[PDB]
């Protein structure tokens, strides 16, 4: 079913609500996972798109998402995808009540219903291919000398585009997927200041990390297969103190690690995937300015991560892990509804900043946030967002 | 004794620089008027040039709702005036900034308008002048001169919503911290120092071959 | 200057 | 007996080392808690002193204290002083060991001891007093001008000073002495990156307020007497929990809560205490803002403060308060080998600066902190650090 | 048509600019040299006036060991003179600045140092050259010179500890980062943008009647 | 410009 099914079966019923699925260009980016030399199966491309949500209610907006897809293609029918959830942020400006944990929850199911094949359709390349372009390297003057010598002898001031410089791939419709996410509670991640605001919750990291480890839980449940590798992880916490947590999921095959493990090449680098803003990715690039990437084992990594600060005077936080295939094979090409995709990342950050970009300590921001994103979708891009009828009892 | 000279000196030289900048100012101020004239000249010719400057323009979205720009679509000509030239009775850092709109067909005027920006003493503020503007007949809900009661609920709310668009920007003052325009110097500033001084250049970028800029 |  | 007297019975026998007791110049200042207008009793004066120490080992400094003295007065005979503990740091350089925690309560015991006279015979006021004087008020050109006017008239360009313009107070030797301070790990606080230094040993929320419990506990016991008030308050936690760490303590009396209770106006503002860079002023200053200020009591800034992330979102942290008198009557003017009081806030600033302004991610900066420290005060003010023989077995 | 015509001129315009600011930089460049001359005069008239500006300067202090005061406490005259007037072959940005030192008795000797700054290519990194000049007798054991084997453990020792003195600096020549004196392109900015430019302004605030600046 |  579609995005619009997913939310309104969550959201309480006869109520009223509108949404946003932004969605970045497919863009062959590199490996999520930093490859060896020396390696027999290195990655031939990785497909990196950015799903951006958010929720709106009686003119406000209240709740935002922000999960990277990753697909990586080894060989001709060697796939591999991962979600990876980077931030999920409330304002606590909704008039009425609502579960964002059945919310998130939800949107993650969307997401994994998705067929990887969609993103494999067009993608913009890392670096791209008869002369006389205007491109970043073009000084003003040049474009400008380049418009007048395009005038003169052409109509007018364009090109010919058949153009299909714009890559294509293929993978089977049900193949191994990950979901990776870091918890690490803050004041608020997409919404400034909204902190500052009396009425938003804000969970701490012992209720941070149940909050999503109960949201996996299901998605294991329902959406994975019973053999499906579930690992937690809780730096600067025992093994026991984790088995004990684990304990309460419902889901039988959670065990405490990560999905990393891979006895082939014990080496931290060449084991740890590198996402935006992710504590992984910090203290990795740490060592490569301190160049001891090819000393720091798997094992070492995690026992020194939970040293220097960061880890040793924060609050909770856990790594949660996911590897195994999909119930029902993933197989749904979003409809114009399920998602809006901008011409370029220039509107799309002009857009996202419409939200993310908004002051919050106040009504007036997350007011301003809805106007400002319909009165766009409406004037420059000939959309509007959806509108859901709620249909949850109680 | 030749201490006292020597100080008394210095004094002098002291009072003077700030004479002197003034002038290495108002010389720079010269240079690129005639300079402004001639590249506006061309820029006339060129249809659309402002329309497509003020979409290219990354950091300009921030300071207005997004729905001034079907007004916005509508700007003919920008010419920024620095009043320094015009009499010695102004701060070198003084300067007009006009704007010609279009107008649309049944709801928003064609029109002309000049706000005049200049420094009030205290280092100087950059404080402005209201001025008039025929606000487009969409905006007739939040139009701070069709509400009845700006102090009522319903009436701060329409109000404040106007003080978010363009057309607000154009009452700011500087005077009134929180209540008028939100940065209304800066993005008067804005328009001096970096759009009109380099509109070329993003008129320039908007022209990129192949949609992903 | 906030931007916003 | 003399600081001196007191670091070299807590170092280790035989070895030496040097230290630095900077002291700012006694300043009146505003009331260390907002008065009231209508109140019976205000204060007439407020002396606050900083007491600012580093311990250096072999050519490198490895700690250093920053504490505020403040001398209140009410009127003839009716005084009161407080030690305030603002930070505290180690950067991990020494190459021998030490009991960084006998070190701190050792610098405490001896700041306990000094008569509090000692900051009242010549204060700095606030606002001071024939004109024709150079100051902050005095454009360049009129300053050299005057220095012309001023040479031509007289021999040189000096004036006269007999000059007393300059506040001078007394107390009883024996007054109510106060010790507040607030429990807050951070990677850092007086040696600026040395967090990135392995060897240098970060205490967590729960292991610091232990740490300084302890210290505190040592000083209730052998510097004050056994009726003392002593509190603790640990923002976030159950009067059940602070009482359990509290039948950790030796000392008989520590009770949960502060030492600012008082029935008395029974309003926040009118009772918390205004520090620097102390979580108290922060959020009282952010009522001021958001104007509750009038608003909130006592009672309900403990429970608001938890609240709005900040505490919420960090590791333990605990309010440490002290009221009592002391054993020993405090009568000690410390001798110029105690401390070094420079010339005025500049030569303040500037000496300290050479330390907590390094850089500590490597040795280079703890060994330059120490010779510029040494070469400075040779140079321009004609002293040098004191040395130490320890002289503390096993 | 008429657009290639307004297009191929807005180019022109594109590529004067840049002349043009080269002219009105000029400008400034030439208006303050003679005025530094005659306050350089009587400043050189006044006892002990780069001493004074040095020790009250309090950023400057930052850059270097508490122990080169005592021979910065020799500077007689400190002159910044900017290259693109002697030449069209200098950018605007580039300029020498020169030292006198007085010496002391048996330990530093008598000397005036001109070290050379210059914009390099790559938009552009300011660098400079090794420049000569006679460190104190006391900096003997850290002196580069006097060192036999600067990779030796006590020989990276002591020269770390020299390339931090103000002499360090003069060696200084922004391509050997993390090697060289510390941040000397900001000191010689220091330099020819606020020290030199506002000399009078400290030594005005030395002067403070009253401890307590 | 870090300074010290
Ligand atoms: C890996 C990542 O993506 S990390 C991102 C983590 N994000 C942050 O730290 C940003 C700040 N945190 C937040 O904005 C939010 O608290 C979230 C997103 C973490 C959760 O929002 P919530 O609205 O609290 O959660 P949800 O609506 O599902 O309910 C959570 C619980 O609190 C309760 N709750 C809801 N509103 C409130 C309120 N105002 N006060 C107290 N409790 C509330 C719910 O009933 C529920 O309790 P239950 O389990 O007993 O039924
Ligand atoms: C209100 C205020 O003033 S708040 C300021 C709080 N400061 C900070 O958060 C800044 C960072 N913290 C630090 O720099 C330091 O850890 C301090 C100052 C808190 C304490 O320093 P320490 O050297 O750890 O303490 P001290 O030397 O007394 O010993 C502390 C304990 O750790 C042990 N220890 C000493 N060195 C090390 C080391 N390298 N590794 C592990 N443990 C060590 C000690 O034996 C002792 O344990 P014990 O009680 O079992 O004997």
């Amino acid at each position: 079913m579609s995005l619009n099914d997913f939310l309104s079966s969550v959201l309480p019923v006869s109520e009223q609500f509108e949404y946003l699925s932004l969605q970045s260009i497919p863009l062959e980016t590199h490996a999520v996972v930093t490859p060896n030399k020396d390696d027999k199966r290195v990655p031939k491309s990785t497909i990196k798109t950015q799903h951006f949500f958010s929720l709106f209610h009686q003119g406000k907006v209240f709740f935002s998402l922000e999960v990277y897809v990753y697909v990586t293609l080894w060989d001709e029918a060697d796939a591999e995808r991962l979600i990876f959830v980077s931030k999920a942020d409330t304002n606590g400006y909704c008039n009425t009540r609502v579960s964002v944990r059945d919310i998130t929850k939800i949107i993650l199911e969307f997401i994994l219903s998705i067929d990887p094949n969609y993103y494999l359709q067009k993608v913009k390349p890392a670096i791209r291919s008869s002369p006389e372009l205007i491109s970043a390297a073009s000084t003003p003057a040049r474009t400008l000398r380049i418009l007048a010598r395009r005038l003169k002898q052409s109509g007018s001031t364009v090109l010919k585009e058949q153009q299909d410089l714009y890559l294509s791939f293929t993978c089977p419709r049900e193949i191994l997927t990950k979901i990776c996410l870091f918890t690490r509670p803050a004041s608020q991640y997409l919404f400034p200041d909204s902190s500052k605001n009396s009425k938003k919750h804000i969970l701490n990291g012992e209720e941070l990390m149940k909050w999503w480890g109960f949201i996996l839980d299901r998605l294991l449940i329902e959406c994975f297969q019973n053999d499906t590798q579930a690992k937690l992880r809780i730096p600067g916490e025992d093994p026991a103190r984790v088995r004990s947590y684990l304990r309460g999921m419902k889901y039988p095959l959670w065990q405490v690690g990560d999905i990393f493990t891979s006895k082939e090449n014990s080496l931290a680098v060449y084991n740890i995937p590198l996402f935006p803003d992710d504590p992984k990715a910090r203290f990795i690039h740490q060592l490569a300015e301190e160049d001891r990437l090819l000393k720091v084992s798997l094992s070492s990594f995690w026992i020194e991560l939970q040293e220097r600060q960061e880890f040793k005077l924060s609050v909770t936080s856990s790594v949660m892990g996911i590897s195994g295939y999909s119930l029902a094979t993933p197989s749904l090409f979003p409809s114009s509804a399920d998602v809006i995709v901008p011409k370029s990342r220039k509107q799309f950050r002009a857009i996202k900043k419409y939200i993310t970009g908004e002051e919050y300590d106040t009504e007036e921001g997350a007011i301003e946030a809805f106007t400002n994103i319909r009165d766009f979708l409406l004037l420059r891009m000939a959309t509007n967002l959806q509108s859901l009828t709620g249909k949850r009892e109680h | 004794n030749e201490h006292a000279k020597a100080f008394l000196g210095l004094a002098k030289c002291e009072e003077e620089v700030d004479a002197i900048e003034r002038e290495v100012e108002l010389y720079r101020l010269n240079k690129m008027k005639p300079v402004y004239e001639k590249r506006d000249a061309y820029i006339d010719e060129i249809a659309e040039f402002w329309k497509i400057v003020l979409s290219q323009h990354v950091s300009f979205a921030n300071y207005i709702r997004a729905s001034d720009f079907k007004y916005i679509d509508t700007i003919d000509k920008i010419k920024v005036e620095w009043l320094a030239l015009e009499s010695e009775m102004y701060d070198t850092r003084d300067f007009s900034i006009t704007f010609h709109f279009h107008g649309i067909e049944g709801d928003f005027k064609e029109q002309q308008v000049t706000k005049v920006f200049q420094i009030k003493k205290g280092d100087g503020i950059l404080t402005s002048e209201p001025v008039p503007i025929e606000w487009p007949q969409s905006y007739d809900s939040i139009n701070p001169d069709l509400i009845k009661d700006k102090r009522s609920p319903e009436g701060k709310k329409k109000y404040r919503q106007g003080m978010k668009t363009i057309f607000g920007w154009f009452r700011w003052t500087g005077l009134k911290p929180g209540k008028e325009f939100p940065h209304g110097d800066s993005l008067a500033s804005l328009f001096s120092e970096e759009i009109y001084p380099f509109c070329v250049k993003y008129y320039a970028e908007a022209q990129r071959d192949l949609e992903d800029e | 200057t906030g931007g916003k």
